[PDB]
């Protein structure tokens, strides 16, 4: 399936009161703060071209946390201020859309554009009808996938399923990191979606020409400090610190070659491999893949090199690696 | 009406990098200002809201001869157990009111993945083979084989500062800010003057915008070089060529485009 | 999908069924192999129509001259109308397995006044004024008329009808209301008639409760055409209620006034038709002499001779001395009084009104209203209101009861009394069906013991069978918390209810339970006026607006009209995020009426046992003929109804499609060995002891929990 390489997505965090008690073992804002980090840290690091933007509705208010951008760091540290934030009020589904819509109405249509609501109080408490608004989201192409925390209320049952996301309750903490990691990966692009080619450059880095030769001083571009090299760009000429930014001149994405190599593997997934306990003729008591003996009636195998993997290597690889050792030769 | 006026004074003050770089256009009397921004309590609100009857009544109750308390005060106030089911359901239905206003993927060559977009006789390999083969059968010579003095010594003197594979200044600081100002200054401006240069726009209207950007480029960059003239006649160190890629860079892409222009013509 | 049963094989629309299904239809094969009437009970509100529908098909086919139709009843059209769409849809999927039509006729009937076509009739809503008018275009005058052809207005429909629709019976299909009225217009045929024409032939018919026990109206279109029929009633646990109200008749100071003016304006329209129309209409005392229904059943009924009363002169004076009688008798200031058997001789004694002649006089008013020609019986209908008490009384009271209020409840004084007949067993007005219909099959859901119905009602069931529903996931989730925060007892009994722990208990779990329960949640209270007290004991506290905070509430009140936008309002909130807690009394007409569905509903919460005001002498003279006869404890009977009602408006949140919804008893009561006993099977099951006396914050944990486990897909 054809998947969206170029996803802007934004996690909507509800202000609301509930959030405030405590069914898991630390506060419940905490926590999602917490595992939303790991969220964000990790959504870049599967999916670098991509671009986020963090919405905390409080209070009945929508407030842009942060705008769209493809610095983890930026947004990561937000989620530490917000730890301290106050978190009373009553949340407005229809206030958050609205300001995500805004944004992503502008979005070049090669994207693929995601809305992830974190809901926490069942309750919702809209300005205006919000099915007017889901008409809207569906002409928009958004996908909203709400993930729902300890109620399966009504109105974004149908949101998820209406708009093409998905929805999700959170059984407990460490089935909620499941649910959040499986929105890290690319969501398939519909039917209804369409692709279109993107313009980008690879800036080359460089640095002083020869023993500070014709040098080329300059700050950066969003107190730093003078910089003997940087980041150029192929249209801008501006000194951009780290990559892969935005031009903040052309609105040419630019990026890197590694990070366009990181998302290879989700064009190739691996094929899972055939789980056999008993040993069926493999002679080879250490595994191949980590040369370490089987302490378990369990096996691995692929259908091409028809190698042994044990449990550890299996797990590694269908979890990291993404791609099989021997297999590769 | 004078709605830009209004937003100007809001944003006179409040804000200083949106209004410091639109007037530093100005202060040097560089292009008019009209294509800068042409291109460019609960407690009452609730009850204002939720009742209708309030509102007909602050209407015509508005303050005269009254005092905002004593309004506060009118607020609050077998038949009379009916009441409070008829207001709840009212005051109900008033609130929900209140918020209603009136593909499976494929390709045709993936070994270029593989050999992705990093660039770059048989008896060579017998012959390799076979001589590797018997090289190791005298084994352990690590005694003196692996190292000696003279071999270590001279790695030591490459690492040092001098030695070969080991290669290895703020004085300005108030400058700093002037140039950051200028940084933003040239990224405030040419964020318009790139905003419609990628897109072709073959249409008169889109088109006309990029002929008075593509002019103003020279208005705004025409004062440039007297703000430079006077920094660069200070100590002539540290010098600032990198701004002057921008200009001479948009020139290029101007000068160049614009040509192309003439031949498509 | 066909289910080869033990007892044949029987075609199924739907992909699977449940094992208790499996049960359900050999259990109804069984008492229709025996041909003797049963009872049984079946959880789920949609399916078991369908699966109760699916055997009777296939048993027709099988065993045609066992079973000459089907007479399945709901309680409402509301709810007839979706059950007609299950055979639809059942008649498609085997229609299509055979490849061909068959001949299998479904229909449903209807009162004129919810299906016609008649424009004149079409603005009014009321009744017993559509009726009226449908009765004079209907009347033998203007079908008299009708032949002169004169300048006078002449309903069409019925006229066509008459020599269409006789000739030519419809030959198969299926046709709803709305579905049949859409039928009459283009083949201009009423749609009420046409149907009952089809009845005589019409494998299946289906109709309310009201169209097969009360024997003015039931009997006619119920006659005994179907000597060998397979009736079944659908949630039929208040059926006494039902038919014992069909037996009832009140009369007031006001019905009474009524009448005098009404018989005034009989008195003159006599007047006018002697000096207009004298020696037509004196050929209907020959008629009479040789020899709007009657209420008497088929053996009860009598029509041996009008009588003394035998010209309207005559007849005027008969209804003049009795509703003075029943004039004076009203008025009398005093305790309730009950005299089942002394009333007939105390107005025979007081004004010389023998009894026989007595018994034909709602007959013979009928008789001799068409000769009167009148416009309607609308404005006369309170006239045959009493006629049709005159008659009951004077039938027989061996089972029933004159109850005389003077004073009214809920009012110091009040100038307007209102004379009860309620009658004290339903077994009387049901007992023609037992006997005209071979087997009677009465299916319901959230049932309180299957032993006592027979007690209720004079009949040997062949099975009592208990189904609880079987599902790959525990849908239902029953919980009662008796105890709260405080550890305080939570009855709300009479004494006990003034407590403002208990009151304050409540609020709490609402409040508690509003923040985790999702989108539509429902409360039922015992009572209005107890309702009211603890919504005016939570709107005094902060407790009140913190449930506002949470969720929006919506109360009920008598009147329909309001019931009916709060409710739209509810159904509008569910939708939304917003969600709305519904407070509502158990015996009001909302909870039975409503039904509610996913996200709708989701925690019904039944705030005390709901129970009756023990004052109220009419339940008392119910009450004690039951411990008079049939040997049931007045406490038994007095908590089976609590304990039938309290499941009937409960069960409604498990309707179908494994939809999750949760149920808690708001009283300690229930927790009770007895209460759980007549508890229904189904609840009273997964119902384990574990969980039976949750407090209040406790059971708001495991509600959470519960959610949690059935947010997540299958
Ligand atoms: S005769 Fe038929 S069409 Fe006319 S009012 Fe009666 S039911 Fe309606
Ligand atoms: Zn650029
Ligand atoms: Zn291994
Ligand atoms: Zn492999």
């Amino acid at each position: 399936v054809r998947l969206g390489m170029m996803r802007h997505l934004y996690v909507v965090v509800d202000g609301s009161r509930t959030m405030e008690d405590q069914d898991l073992k630390p506060n419940r804002l905490t926590c999602t703060l917490k595992l939303l980090e790991y969220f964000v840290e990790e959504y870049f690091d599967q999916n670098p071209i991509s671009q986020i933007g963090i919405i905390v509705t409080k209070s009945k208010r929508a407030e842009k946390l942060t705008e769209l951008s493809g610095n983890p760091r930026k947004h990561i540290t937000s989620l530490k201020k917000a730890v301290d934030m106050t978190c009373h009020g009553e949340p407005s589904l229809y206030n958050s859309l609205s300001i995500a819509m805004q944004t992503l109405k502008h979005m070049p249509g090669h994207t693929s554009r995601e809305v992830l609501i974190i809901f926490s109080s069942l309750t919702t408490c809209d300005p205006s009808n919000i099915y007017d608004l889901i008409k809207t989201l569906k002409a928009a192409k958004i996908r909203v996938s709400v993930i729902g925390l300890s109620a399966e209320v009504r109105v974004c049952t149908v949101l998820a399923r209406e708009t093409g996301g998905t929805y999700h309750v959170i059984l407990d903490e460490s089935h909620y990191k499941e649910l959040l990691t499986h929105h890290v990966s690319p969501p398939p692009a519909s039917s209804s979606s369409e692709c279109s080619l993107i313009r980008m450059g690879f800036p080359q880095h460089t640095i002083a020409s020869l023993s500070d030769q014709d040098a080329k001083p300059s700050f950066s571009m969003a107190e730093p400090g003078l910089t003997l090299g940087g980041y150029f760009c192929p249209q801008c000429r501006a000194k951009y610190c780290e990559l892969p930014v935005e031009c903040k001149i052309c609105g040419l994405t630019l990026v890197s070659a590694p990070h366009l190599a990181r998302s290879y593997h989700h064009l190739f997934p691996l094929d899972a491999f055939q789980e056999i306990p008993l040993e069926e003729y493999n002679g080879e008591r250490f595994c191949y893949g980590c040369q370490g003996e089987l302490k378990d009636q369990h096996v691995y195998v692929c259908a091409v090199c028809q190698n042994v993997f044990c449990v550890d290597c299996d797990v590694f690889v269908h979890d990291s690696l993404h791609c099989c050792p021997g297999c590769i030769h | 009406a004078n709605k830009e006026l209004e937003e100007k004074n809001r944003m006179l003050q409040e804000d200083p990098v949106l209004f410091q770089l639109y007037k530093d256009l100005v202060v040097s009397q560089v292009i008019s200002a009209e294509e800068f921004w042409a291109n460019r309590s609960d407690i009452i609100e609730s009850i204002f809201r939720t009742y209708p009857a309030v509102k007909m009544k602050y209407a015509e109750n508005v303050p005269h001869n009254m005092t905002e308390k004593e309004f506060w005060t009118r607020f609050f106030q077998e038949n009379s157990n009916a009441a409070i089911i008829k207001r709840f359901n009212h005051h109900s239905a008033m609130v929900l009111a209140a918020g209603l206003r009136k593909i499976a993927l494929n390709l045709k060559k993936s070994d270029r993945y593989y050999h992705g977009p990093t660039p770059i006789t048989s008896q060579d390999i017998i012959n390799s083979f076979q001589s590797i083969r018997q090289e190791m059968e005298a084994y352990t010579p690590k005694l003196t084989q692996v190292l000696s003095s003279s071999a270590a010594s001279s790695t030591i003197t490459a690492l040092s500062p001098g030695g070969a594979l080991m290669q290895g200044q703020m004085v300005p600081n108030d400058i700093q800010s002037e140039l950051k100002h200028l940084y933003v200054a040239v990224g405030e401006l040419l964020r318009h003057f790139w905003s419609c240069f990628p897109v072709n726009t073959p249409f008169l209207e889109e088109k006309v915008v990029k002929m008075k950007s593509n002019l103003e480029r020279f208005q705004v960059t025409k004062l440039c070089p007297f703000q430079e003239k006077i920094r660069r006649q200070y100590l002539s160190t540290n010098l600032v060529s990198h701004i002057e890629e921008m200009l001479q860079t948009a020139y290029n892409k101007l000068h160049t485009w614009q040509s192309r222009r003439l031949m498509k013509k | 999908m066909k289910l080869n049963v033990d007892g044949l094989l029987v075609y199924f629309p739907y992909d699977y069924i449940y094992p208790e299904q499996f049960s359900y239809m050999r259990e109804l094969k069984r008492t229709l192999d025996a041909k003797g009437h049963g009872v049984l009970e079946m959880p789920s509100g949609t399916g078991k129509t369908v699966s109760l529908l699916a055997l009777i098909m296939a048993y027709q086919r099988a065993y045609p001259l066992e079973v000459t139709k089907l007479i399945y009843c709901s309680r409402t059209v509301p709810e007839i109308e979706k059950v007609i769409e299950e055979l639809r849809k059942l008649l498609n999927f085997y229609e299509k397995q055979e490849g061909e039509k068959l001949p299998f006729l479904g229909l449903a009937l209807s009162s004129r006044k919810n299906l016609c076509i008649h424009p004149e009739v079409t603005p009014l809503r009321f009744g017993k004024d559509v009726d009226g008018k449908c009765h004079s275009l209907t009347a033998s005058y203007v079908r008299a008329q009708y032949q002169h052809d004169t300048s006078l207005p002449h309903c069409r429909f019925y006229e066509e009808f008459d020599a269409h629709g006789r000739e030519v019976p419809l030959p198969a299909g299926i046709y709803n209301l709305d579905d049949l009225k859409a039928l009459g217009r283009r083949q201009g045929w009423c749609p009420y008639f046409l149907a009952r024409y089809s009845i005589l032939h019409a494998n299946v018919v289906v109709y309310s409760y009201h169209y097969l026990l009360d024997p003015k109206i039931a009997d006619l279109v119920s006659k005994e055409l179907a000597r060998k029929a397979v009736v079944v009633f659908d949630e039929a646990h208040n059926i006494d209620n039902v038919c014992i109200d069909s037996m009832s008749v009140n009369l007031t100071r006001r019905t009474l006034d009524r009448c005098q003016g009404n018989l005034e304006t009989l008195q003159k329209t006599v007047l006018r038709i002697k000096e207009t129309d004298e020696q037509r209409l004196r050929d209907e005392y020959r008629r009479l002499v040789e020899g709007a229904n009657p209420v008497l059943p088929d053996e009860v009924l009598q029509e041996a001779v009008p009588g003394s009363i035998r010209t309207a002169e005559h007849f005027l004076g008969f209804l003049r001395r009795l509703l003075e009688y029943v004039k004076w008798r009203l008025r009398v200031q005093h305790v309730v009084q009950e005299s089942p058997p002394a009333f007939l001789s105390g107005l025979a004694q007081r004004v010389c009104i023998q009894r026989k002649p007595l018994r034909f006089c709602a007959e013979r008013l009928r008789s001799l209203l068409h000769t009167l020609e009148i416009t309607d019986l609308a404005d006369f209908s309170p006239l045959t209101l009493l006629a049709n008490f005159a008659t009951l009384v004077s039938t027989y009271a061996k089972g029933f009861t004159i109850i005389i209020e003077p004073f009214d409840d809920r009012t110091p004084t009040i100038a307007n009394p209102i004379l009860h007949f309620s009658c004290m067993d339903a077994s009387l007005a049901i007992k023609p069906v037992f006997e005209r219909f071979q087997s009677v099959i009465i299916t319901s859901g959230t049932l309180s013991p299957l032993d006592i119905y027979p007690k209720i009602l004079d009949f040997h069931p062949v099975t009592m069978a208990t189904f609880t529903m079987t599902l790959a996931r525990v849908c239902l989730c029953p919980m009662i918390i008796g105890r709260g925060n405080d550890q305080v007892a939570i009855s709300s009994k009479f004494e006990t209810r003034e407590d403002i722990a208990v009151i304050r208990n409540y609020g709490n779990l609402l409040l508690e339970m509003s923040a985790v329960v999702p989108d539509g949640i429902v409360a039922f209270f015992t009572s209005y006026q107890y309702m009211e007290s603890t919504v005016a004991s939570w709107y005094e506290q902060g407790i009140l607006e913190n449930i506002q905070r949470n969720k929006l509430l919506f109360i009920e009140t008598q009147d329909g009209a309001e019931t009916s936008v709060a409710l739209e309002k509810y159904q509008e909130a569910c939708e939304n995020g917003r969600g709305a807690i519904l407070l509502s009394v158990a015996r009001g007409k909302v909870s039975e009426g409503i039904d509610f569905v996913h996200h709708y509903g989701r925690a019904v919460i039944m705030f005390g046992v709901p129970y009756v005001y023990t004052q109220s002498r009419i339940l008392k003279a119910r009450l004690e003929y039951l411990r008079d006869q049939f040997q049931i404890r007045e406490n038994d009977f007095l908590t089976f109804d609590a304990m039938r009602h309290a499941a009937q408006c409960v069960g409604r949140a498990i309707r179908g499609k494994t939809d999750y919804g949760l149920m808690v008893f708001a009283d300690k009561r229930f927790a009770r060995g007895d209460k759980r006993g007549k508890l229904p099977r189904w609840i009273q099951e997964h119902l384990t002891d574990a969980n039976l006396n949750l407090t209040v914050d406790e059971g708001v944990q495991v509600a959470k929990y519960f959610l949690r486990q059935m947010a997540q897909p299958f």
